[PDB]
This record gives C-alpha cells, structure tokens and sequence, in this order.
C-alpha cells in the first residue's frame, strides 16, 4: 500500500513540474500546478506496477506456524 | 623522585571457520 | 575572527553565543530568576564542521579570560603530575577573573574509565570529575569541550554539573554551505559570470573546510592558467567560473574519501536501447534531490531502492556506470563479497560503516553489485559458519529499514539470480521497484551498435540494419563482442599492409567484409534455457495480477 501511493505521489510530481514548465515556456514566449491534489487518474494508472510482496509459499509457511 | 611509565601489551580476536556436510 | 566567520548553523551559534555571554553580562537578571546556568558544553560532531572555529570566534570576541587545553597537554612523566597540572589551570583561570576553559579533543583525556586498563589516565578522569564538581567545585568559569566521538566518553562526566548542554554541530544543508561559500568567497577577487547558488546546490557533501577546500583550488586553478612578476598579471586574475567547475569535478567529500570510486568515464548516449528504463532511472533519482517541496506538499517521502535482474551483459552494470558518472548525488560502489571478514563480526562491522558514510554524505547512492552474493535466502545452509551469512542478511535488512532518518539513501541492486534473493528485501520499503531489463530487440540492437561505433570511422555505405535484423537472440555483450572482432581483423589487415609498406594510411575504416568474416563466429551468449528460466520468472511475478 506505501508503494502504490508512492507511485501515485510519484506520477503526480511528474504532472506538477510538466505543467510548470510549460507554464514557464509559455510565460517566456499564481496557482503551481493544474490541481494540487492527486486525482484519480494517478491511482488509475500507478495500478498497473504494484506487486504482492509474500508469495503463498511463506503465507502458508506462517500459516502453519500459527496452527502448530 | 617517582615517575611513570606506559605500557601496551597486546590483544586476543576470536576468528569464523567454514564447514562442509556430506547431506 | 568573529561571529561573520562561522556560517550554516544559526542555531549552535546563538546557543552558544548566549550562554557565554548572557550569564557574563548580565548576572543580576540570572540572580532574579534563581537559578544558575548551565556551565559546560560539549560540541560534537563529524570532523571538519566548525568546532575549533566556534571556540576561536568565542575567545576573539569575549573579553574575558580564555584558557586553553589540548588533550595530550596534561599528561606528563612524573608521577601525580598530571592533576597538578589540572589544578593548576583551573586555580588560575579562577583566580584572576571569570573565565572561559575550552578543552579541545576531550576524548583524550576522559575516556570511558570502563574498557581502559592504564592507571594515569583512570586518576586523571576521576581529578577531572572532582574538579568539575564537588566541595569548591567551580565559581564563574565556563567550560566547553569538543569532540570527534561523543560515544567515547565516561557517561558520569556526561551529566548536569559537568557537561549539562550537547550542541550538535553537524553537517549544513543548501542553504549552509551558500552561506559559507559567501563567507569564503567574501576576500578574493571574483568574475561576474560565478553563481555560488548552483555550486552549493551541487555540493552534495561538502562539509565547512571542503568549501574552503574547493575555494583553494580553484584559486589555484585560476593561478596556474595565467602563469604560462609584472603588475599586468598581478591584478586581473579573475576567478572564472570555470574554474569552480573543475575544481567541483576534481575534489570530493572528506567523508567518502576513503572509498573515492575510480573515475570510469560513460554517459547516458552510451547505453543503447533501454529508453524507457533510462528516463525511469532519472525520474526517480533526480526528483527527490532537486525538488523536495513538492515531495513535503504532498507529505510523502520519495522512493528510494530498485533491483535489475536479468540475462548477464544487458547493461545493468553499464546502468550503474552511467549513473555514477552522469548525476549529481554522490556515488558509493560497494562490491558484493568484499565486505566479508574472517573475524566474528567484522562483516556487519563494515556494512554500517559504509551505510554511516552513505547517509552521512547524502544524497548518496549505493550500488550493491551481485546482491545474491551476500544477500541469500535465510536458514538454508545447513553447515554454515556460525550464521555469519545469516547475520549479514539481517543487518541489510535493520540498515536498509530499521529506526533510521529516511534522508536519501538510493540503494540499486544488480543480480541475475533474482529467485536467490531474500523475499524480505524484495518488499516495498527496501527495493520497491524491480526492473527486468530484457533482451534487444532490433531498434534496441541498431541503438547499441550506434552506442559502441559512436567513436569509430566506418565505410559510408555500411549501413547496419542488415546486421541488427541478422543477429536476433544476442545481448549487448555480443553486439560488443562482434565489433571487437571486426576491429581486430582490421587491425590485422593495417598491420600487413604497414608490413608490405615497409618490405621494400592505409586503411582509415571498418570494411564491409571486416564485419562480414568478422560475424562467423558471432555467437548468442544466453541459452534458451536461462531465457525460458527469466520469462518463467516474470510470469511469475505477473501471475498476482
Ligand atoms: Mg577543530
Ligand atoms: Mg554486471
């Protein structure tokens, strides 16, 4: 879960500092970014990298463990 | 008169050996 | 020297500053509260910060009296003549007025009383801890320590009546060592085109004297370019900016001088293919150096780890390369096995050692080559040697997250046995991200070949999509491997022709028939079975979703 939501912040700074930029190159040729919270697209696609971090082996290795 | 001296002997370590099984 | 001396660390200054004077200029307010302040301070911290310098500024300026004692001073070879010395100096610092004492180097002379076996030393501490406190213990007289290893200190000198206050004087941050660069910078004689922002923006861990340090040299730099003495050359000399940036490439922090890496020179042009996975690398290395308040704005820390696994030779060790050439941050090879010691201990011994000066210099990065080697799984060698793999592994796992500070420690791995690894270092936390770097494909292939020939004539007509689409399983070894040989046969017909030349320039490319007989013996380098063995491997990381 800590992953997922730093990937989400992660692909959110990326939309923040392109937008500034942007806004920077525009300017040369106030609010900081287009919205300064993160939306649901950022959790939309930071789905598509997370993974799950035991594999059933040690839940069952730790299963047993309980059981005994 | 008295005087001092200094003295600095030496130091023991402990060493980790490596084994091999035969399963 | 004064108080415009000592620069990036407000807080230590006005603490000390206040509690040396105010209790010496005005003593009717300290008599109106009650109680009386504290008296003796011990100033720590990693070496090269300020230390010495604070006590400086502080005798220059306080007109009181000053007595100073280095560590070593005391000792002397007759016997009980040590204490007398002790008590002498602090029977004339009392005597004549209120008083400053500054010991410097105090871990000299006040050991932990518990692990030394002298005798002098023993009765030296405990006359210490008799004059500090005690019947007459001491009348209006300061006392300030420095130290190196507040660690190695009796803990019974180390409370209220001794030693009340610890300043920590520790490493600056941006904004400390623009400060001090301006403060350094504020004698000589500088271009307009220097702007001190950048470079202390891109002195990653330069502490107090390395900014003197990189001051001296570029100095330097600039006095021997315009020496190749007249008035004419005495004035005008101009400290370009230039000379700033090579004396930044050049110097490197005192801390990570021990372990300073090889200068091998790459750059990102040189890593073919893999386009995706480069600009990855710089997102999530540069985005937490260069832009915290973004990362604060949202109230997140950054990521930090990340894990290459795949066939041997498709670049991650060239990845690794490229980023310790070509990034900001400090760099900290680590190789895998080297850190292993025969001794009991010794290998976690080095492993925090080296994860203190990673977070010490930070932003650092680490790269852990071949962490299969000390980090395997746990518990699965029957004859071992006492656990001592078993203890590494653990102590990788408290460094990388235990009770640490998260400040910026980037740690890269790079195995091609990612099945071997510990699944307790795979979880997000320690390396969160876990790249495949897979085979070329033929775009990729042609951007390498590109890559490696960057530096090397060729025929005009020598275009390489014949052999990008002929080579199909092969690796970047093996891309390099067929230019070497195309090479050399090239280097055999110069040789024969210089040969013929001489019997009684000749070749100035790589023919077409060079590469041509030179891709007989090409050959792909990974079998099928460790390809089926790697795609097994990401099905099974695919198979949770
Ligand atoms: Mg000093
Ligand atoms: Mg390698």
């Amino acid at each position: 879960l800590l992953y997922i939501v730093q990937r989400a912040a992660k692909y959110a700074i990326k939309d923040s500092i392109e937008a500034h930029r942007q806004h920077e190159a525009e300017k040369e040729v106030p609010e900081v970014d287009p919205v300064p919270y993160i939306t649901k697209e950022h959790f939309a696609e930071a789905m598509k990298t997370a993974k799950r971090s035991v594999s059933d082996a040690e839940l069952r290795r730790y299963e047993a463990y309980s059981q005994q | 008169a008295a005087a001092a001296a200094a003295a600095a002997a030496a130091a023991a370590a402990v060493a980790v050996a490596v084994a091999v099984a035969a399963a | 020297v004064g108080y415009d001396d000592i620069g990036g660390c407000r807080k230590q200054m006005a603490q000390i500053r206040e509690m040396v004077e105010l209790p010496l200029r005005h003593p009717q307010l300290f008599k109106a509260i009650g109680i009386k302040p504290p008296r003796g301070v011990l100033m720590y911290g990693p070496p090269g910060t300020g230390k010495t310098l604070m006590a400086r500024a502080v005798a220059n300026e306080t007109g009181a009296f000053f007595f100073l004692i280095n560590g070593p001073e005391v000792m002397s070879k007759m016997a009980g003549e040590s204490e007398s010395n002790l008590r002498k100096a602090f029977e004339e610092a009392e005597k004549n007025a209120p008083a400053i004492i500054f010991i410097d180097e105090i871990d000299s002379i006040a050991p932990k009383r518990d692990k030394t076996n002298g005798e002098v030393e023993r009765r030296v501490v405990s006359q210490l801890l008799t004059l500090m406190d005690g019947m007459k213990a001491r009348s209006n007289v300061v006392v300030i320590a420095a130290t190196n290893r507040p660690n190695s200190i009796d803990p019974a000198l180390r409370r209220f009546g001794r030693f009340d206050r610890e300043v920590d004087i520790g490493i600056p941050d941006a904004t400390g060592r623009l400060e001090v660069l301006r403060i350094h910078t504020k004698n000589m004689k500088l271009a307009d085109d220097v702007d001190l922002e950048a470079l202390a923006a891109e002195t990653h861990g330069y502490v107090g004297a390395d900014i003197a340090s990189l001051c001296s040299e570029a100095a330097m730099q600039q006095i021997r370019e315009k020496m190749d003495i007249d008035a004419e050359v005495l004035d005008s000399l101009g400290v370009t900016m230039d000379n700033f940036r090579f004396a930044l490439g050049n110097s490197n922090p005192s801390a990570l001088r021990e372990t300073v890496v090889e200068s091998v020179n790459v750059t990102w042009d040189d890593v073919g293919g893999l386009d995706e996975i480069k600009e990855e690398l710089k997102e999530t290395v540069e985005y937490p150096v260069l832009h915290p308040d973004q990362y604060t704005k949202f109230g997140l820390s950054p990521s930090k780890g990340v894990l290459f696994y795949g066939p041997p030779g498709t670049g991650k060790t060239l990845l690794a390369k490229a980023v310790a050439t070509e990034v900001s941050a400090n760099f900290i090879s680590v190789k895998g096995p080297e850190l292993l010691s025969m001794w009991y201990g010794e290998s976690e011994s080095n492993i925090r050692d080296i994860f203190d000066k990673a977070r010490a210099a930070a932003p650092t990065v680490v790269f852990l080559d071949e962490l299969d080697s000390i980090a395997k799984a746990r518990g699965g060698s029957l004859g071992d040697a006492g656990g001592a793999s078993d203890r590494v592994v653990n102590q990788l796992l408290t460094e990388m997250d235990g009770m640490n500070a998260k400040k910026n420690v980037f740690v890269i791995g790079a195995t091609n046995r990612p099945d071997q690894i510990d699944p307790a270092i795979l979880r997000p936390g320690r390396l969160d991200q876990l790249i495949y770097v897979p085979l070329p494909d033929e775009n990729a292939r042609l951007s390498i070949l590109n890559a490696q020939l960057r530096k090397t004539p060729l025929e005009p007509g020598l275009e390489l999509t014949a052999i990008a689409k002929a080579t199909q399983g092969f690796s970047g070894a093996d891309l390099l491997y067929i230019v070497q040989r195309a090479a050399k046969y090239a280097i055999k017909d110069s040789i024969e022709a210089h040969r013929q030349h001489e019997a009684e320039d000749p070749v100035p490319y790589i023919t077409k028939e060079h590469f041509a007989e030179a891709m007989k013996t090409a050959k792909r380098s990974v079998s099928d079975a460790e390809l089926r063995r790697y795609e097994a491997y990401s099905q099974q990381m695919k198979a949770s979703r």
